C-alpha cells in the first residue's frame, strides 16, 4: 500500500549547480516501454 | 488528503522500514508518475485515496484523480532542470543541457544524469518552472553511464 509525502515546490533555481553530458543516441522503444541501443 | 501543488515522494511500507519507490507532481488536481514506480496501484495521501485515471506502459506513465495535465514541452536549445529528489535525502535541482534520443518515431530530450532507481517520477523543468517531462525511463550506454528520456505525456 503506496502513500504520497509532499518533497517541496516546483520552481526553477538560480545558480542550481550545472552538470550531465548531451549524447545523441539511436534508441529503440519496445511494446513493454523499454529503451535500448540501437547499433 | 494533502492535494497542494508540488513534488511528492511515492513511499511504501510493504518491504523492509519506510522505501522510497518513486516520486510524482501534483497539479490541476491531478497526481503524474511513472507507471514503473506504482504499476497503477491505488495512492494514499494522508486519510484520502488517489485511483489512477489514465495510464500506459508504452509511455511508462500514469495520471491519479484525473487527465494527464502536463503538456510543456522542452525548446530544443535550452538547459533544464531535473528537480531530483532522491531517497533519504532533500529535493535539489541540478541544471543540464539534454542530449537526444532519435528514434524511428521522432527525437526525445535526454538527461545524462545518474540517480538511485526511487528517484524516477521527479520532474524536469524549464526556465518558467513548466514540467517538460518526468525522470526515470532511460538506457545505459557504451560508457556505462546512465541517460533518461524527458518522458511527457499528452494533454488531451
Ligand atoms: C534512474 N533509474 C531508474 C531506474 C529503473 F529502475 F530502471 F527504473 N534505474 C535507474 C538508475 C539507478 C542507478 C543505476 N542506473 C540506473
Amino acid at each position: 500500500d503506496m502513500y504520497i509525502e509532499r518533497a517541496g515546490d516546483i520552481t526553477w533555481e538560480k545558480d542550481a549547480e550545472v552538470t550531465g553530458n548531451s549524447p545523441r543516441l539511436d534508441v529503440a522503444l519496445d511494446e513493454s516501454g523499454d529503451f535500448s541501443l540501437v547499433e | 488528503g494533502e492535494t497542494t501543488d508540488g513534488v511528492y515522494r511515492v513511499m511504501t511500507r510493504r518491504l523492509l522500514g519506510s522505501t522510497q519507490v518513486g516520486v510524482g507532481v501534483m497539479q490541476e488536481g491531478v497526481f503524474h508518475t511513472m507507471w514503473h514506480v506504482t504499476k497503477g496501484a491505488a495512492l494514499r495521501s494522508g486519510e484520502g485515496r488517489l485511483d489512477p485515471y489514465w495510464g500506459d506502459v508504452k509511455q511508462d506513465l500514469v495520471s491519479y484523480c484525473g487527465p494527464w495535465k502536463l503538456d510543456a514541452a522542452w525548446d530544443g536549445l535550452s538547459e533544464v532542470q531535473l528537480l531530483a529528489v532522491p531517497p533519504g535525502e532533500r529535493a535539489k535541482n541540478i541544471q543540464t543541457l539534454p542530449g537526444i534520443f532519435k528514434t524511428k518515431d521522432g527525437d526525445i530530450g535526454a538527461v545524462a544524469l545518474d540517480y538511485p532507481a526511487g528517484t524516477s517520477g521527479s520532474p524536469i523543468l524549464d526556465k518558467c518552472g513548466r514540467v517538460i517531462g518526468l525522470y526515470g525511463n532511460g538506457v545505459v550506454i557504451k560508457n556505462g553511464s546512465y541517460v533518461s528520456a524527458i518522458t511527457q505525456g499528452k494533454r488531451e
